[PDB]
RNA sequence: GGCUCUUCCUAUCAUUGUGAAGCAGAAUUCACAACGUGUCGGAUUGUUCACCCGCUAAUAGGGAACGUGAGCUGGGUUUAGACCGUCGUGAGACAGGUUAGUUUUACCCUACUGAUGAAACGAUGUUGCGACAGUAAUUUAAGUUAGUACGAGAGGAACACUU
RNA sequence: AUUUUUGGUAAGCAGAACUGGCGAUGAGGGAUGAACCUAACGUUGAGAUAAGGCGCCCAAAUGCACGCUCAUCAGAUACCACAAAAGGUGUUGGUUCAUACGGACAGCAGGCCUG
């Protein structure tokens, strides 16, 4: 509802990366992980973006 | 396609009566004269603890003696009377003379027309089908 | 390998006093008084000319020259704080569910109701210095206005986190109330 | 199952190649140990990426072969067939055995062939141009690790597979001392008896 | 081997809080902090295992001299009786079936469970403090949420409140 | 046991070679402990050592100077009680190619270029 609306969360909710390895999520444009389990590493993608 | 759906409600403490292995009268006329407690719905034990039911519970049971149609099956039952006195919310306790039980499907229809004696108020709260086809109910 | 001084400068301009005492600082400006404590970093702040405020530190190691450059910017908040406040605006987001909002006069606390159809009550009480407001015209908003960057944005967190939907895929729901505006002047 | 490479890794005996002492010992799992244009000039494929490995242990020839077809299906996609000729250097034949009441007597039968690797020996050569260099390079790294523990990656300065650097190859092609066989260049010398020099045809 | 009981492991079956999805919902799958609590009733088999019938939040995998015979039990295994089959000329033999076949001792030390209890800064009561030790509650269902959100439809949640 | 060795996936497995050693052997050091390190023993005092140590248990430096390291799984050393392939924008060195007031990198700008 309201796409002017639906952007804002969006970008709050898919617009983040993922952690192959911690599974963590990730600032977007990101290099590395940020959580200790893997020593922050350099592996990610982007969170599966939804349907269209 | 099983368990007890067409419950309606709680169903009130009642001193378990029938473990498993209890042979009870069948009170409808399905044409099966006895039940054979098989298990009880909803029972998670201690170790040998034998599963109970008691007036009100569906239980899981096969036909010994009836209509060749009936036995060798697995069928679901509702216990109408038990003998093992329990007790009620003004502190008498009661008892029936006969353990007796009516076969239904899960969803709380019965087989049957008739209902052979009287129904325990316990199970009628609980199985309005089964409370529709009582001559009594006390 | 170790860093002998680094120094950071940190402008005040008109209508801004500043006080730093055993790296306590103080910051007086025409929409109030905001203070904050240093005591954890062994880092020297300079007795502010009405000028200027200058950070030092001495004999360092690479993580030790961070915090210099960070308690400058701290400052550079207090100071662009109290000169220019903070606004923020939430947009309050629902797609079937509309999210019924009950805000207090003091504007310190808000009610949510009927998130998602929830049966429950919302109640966050918004830090000290942080006044939340709604108008007729806001369109579903929210604003939070203060002096101190980090109450305000710490409230609009709080706000925005006791809404996080639970045990269903995020991306599709999306309800929440979340910031749209940040960093706003007045 | 085949035995994890683990039990065979370190070289603890003396070798046991296919030989009239050896019955029935089976085949190796690499059969090829050429890929690309093989046709091709020392002209045509300047260039040497080759990778040594850097510890001292027996190399499955199952391992050869699985390293080998690896980097062959990335260097004939990435650039073409045509662009790089890539070789085996190493051959696998020392034959490892494996021992199937109790321990009367051990002597295994033949369980299957292995190359020996000492430090510095090269497992891989590719030949290729210079724009390409890099996608060799790439290739060869990703079958360095079809293999077991460390191998290193590296350029040679010296032409193809010739045993010349890429100087002498030039100043050897500019006084025309140069005589060309595929991969191989031979060198002329002030040896040869006069009915050979191309002047007295 | 089972019965009984206690404790430990985590390579977590369920329950708690989360991250991920080719996560719409429902269901499911991958991963994280994590055993704190729980992990059942019967057919056949001496069984460990296996297979079936069931309930269940779940019916996790393991350790402790393959935990546990001066705790039982003694079905299996492995003396001496005896049947068959196969082998041996035979006496006899089977890593093959059958059937009958003993289960001893604690009053010692420790250990644990409980129970009295001498004696220093005087004796003896009463009322207390509290170091430390042990700890405990865990789940499920119904009403309502609601035929609701989501979904083309089929289908189909949750938080709060109440029992 | 060192080194060399054969069978074996391997074993505190099974075999061999040279020199020792342990058995047949104590003393100090490896906390501990047959075959390691020093060192070979009559009773006794002094001194200076080896191996190994000198924050406390412990004799003797919380000595004096360098470099490197922060672990919500630090590390702490021969024989010795195990760790690998693989990864890190943690921090410090070094290698090889590059940019910069004939204004760079980055950001904000603005129309590849330009403030
Ligand atoms: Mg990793
Ligand atoms: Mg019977
Ligand atoms: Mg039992
Ligand atoms: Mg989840
Ligand atoms: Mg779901
Ligand atoms: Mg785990
Ligand atoms: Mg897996
Ligand atoms: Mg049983
Ligand atoms: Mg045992
Ligand atoms: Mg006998
Ligand atoms: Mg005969
Ligand atoms: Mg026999
Ligand atoms: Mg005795
Ligand atoms: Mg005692
Ligand atoms: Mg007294
Ligand atoms: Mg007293
Ligand atoms: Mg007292
Ligand atoms: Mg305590
Ligand atoms: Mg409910
Ligand atoms: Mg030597
Ligand atoms: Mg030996
Ligand atoms: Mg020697
Ligand atoms: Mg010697
Ligand atoms: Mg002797
Ligand atoms: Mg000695
Ligand atoms: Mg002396
Ligand atoms: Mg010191
Ligand atoms: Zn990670």
């Amino acid at each position: 509802m309201e796409p002017t609306i639906a952007a804002l969360a969006k970008k709050y909710n898919c617009e983040k990366k993922v952690c192959r390895d911690c599974y963590a999520r990730l600032p977007p444009k990101a290099t590395n992980c940020r959580k200790r389990k893997c020593g922050h590493s350099n592996s990610l993608r982007l969170k599966k973006k939804p349907k269209e | 396609a099983r368990g007890r759906g067409g419950q309606v409600g709680t169903k009130a403490k009642v001193s378990l009566g029938l473990p498993v292995g209890a042979v009870m009268n069948c009170a409808d006329n399905s044409g099966a004269k006895n039940l054979y407690t098989i298990a009880c719905f909803g029972i998670k034990g201690h170790l040998s603890k034998l599963p109970s039911a008691s007036i009100g519970d569906m239980i899981l049971c096969s036909v010994k003696k009836g209509s060749p149609k009936l036995r060798k099956k697995v069928l679901q039952a509702i216990v109408i009377r038990q003998r093992r006195p329990w007790r009620r919310r003004d502190g008498v306790f009661i008892y029936f003379e006969d353990n007796a039980g009516v076969i239904a499907n899960p969803k709380g229809e019965m087989k049957g027309s008739q209902i052979t004696g009287p129904v325990a108020k316990e199970c009628a709260d609980i199985w309005p089908k089964v409370a529709s086809n009582a001559g009594s109910v006390v | 390998m170790r860093h002998l001084l680094t120094e950071v400068n940190v402008p005040i301009p008109d209508k801004v006093t500043i006080t730093a005492k055993q790296r306590v600082v103080e910051v007086k400006g025409p929409l109030g008084t905001i203070k904050r404590a240093f005591r954890y970093a062994s880092v020297d702040i300079q007795k502010p000319t009405a000028d200027n405020v200058k950070l030092q530190i001495w004999q360092a190691s690479r993580k030790e020259r961070a915090v210099l450059q960070s308690i400058a910017s701290q400052i550079k908040n207090m100071i662009r704080g109290v000169t220019e406040g903070y606004k923020f605006k939430m947009k309050l987001a629902f797609a079937h569910f509309p999210i019924q909002e009950a805000v207090a006069k003091d504007g310190s606390s808000i009610e949510i109701k009927h998130f998602l159809g929830e049966k429950r009550i919302r109640r966050i009480q918004a830090l000290p210095g942080v006044k939340i407001s709604r108008k007729d015209e806001e369109k579903n908003t929210l604003t939070l206005q203060g002096i101190d960057l980090n109450n305000v944005s710490q409230t609009c967190a709080l706000i925005h986190q006791s809404c996080l939907v639970k045990e269903k895929d995020i991306r599709q729901f999306l309800d929440g109330i979340y910031v749209s505006d940040k960093r706003l002047a007045m | 199952g085949r035995r994890p490479a683990r039990c065979y890794r370190q070289p603890k005996g003396k070798p046991y190649p296919k030989s009239r002492y050896n019955r029935g010992v089976p085949d190796a799992r690499i059969r090829i140990y050429d890929s690309g244009r093989k046709k091709a000039t020392v002209e045509e494929f300047p260039y040497v990426v080759h990778i040594v490995s850097d510890e001292k242990e027996q190399i499955t020839s199952e391992a050869l072969e699985a390293a080998r077809i690896a980097a062959n299906k990335n260097l004939i996609k990435f650039i073409s067939k045509d662009a790089f000729h890539l070789r085996c250097r190493v051959h696998p034949w020392h034959v490892l055995r494996i021992n199937k009441s109790g321990m009367r007597g051990a002597f295994g039968k033949a369980l299957g062939k292995a190359a020996r690797v000492d430090i510095g020996s090269i497992l891989f050569s590719v030949r290729v141009k210079e724009p390409h260099v890099k996608y060799a390079i790439d290739a060869l790294t990703r079958a360095k690790a079809k293999f077991p523990g460390r191998q290193k990656v590296v350029t040679s300065q010296k032409w193809g597979f010739t045993k010349l650097t890429r100087a002498q190859y030039s100043r050897l092609r500019n006084q025309k001392k140069l005589v060309t066989d595929g991969s191989n260049v031979k060198v002329i010398g002030e040896r040869g008896p006069l009915s050979r020099l191309e002047l007295f045809r």
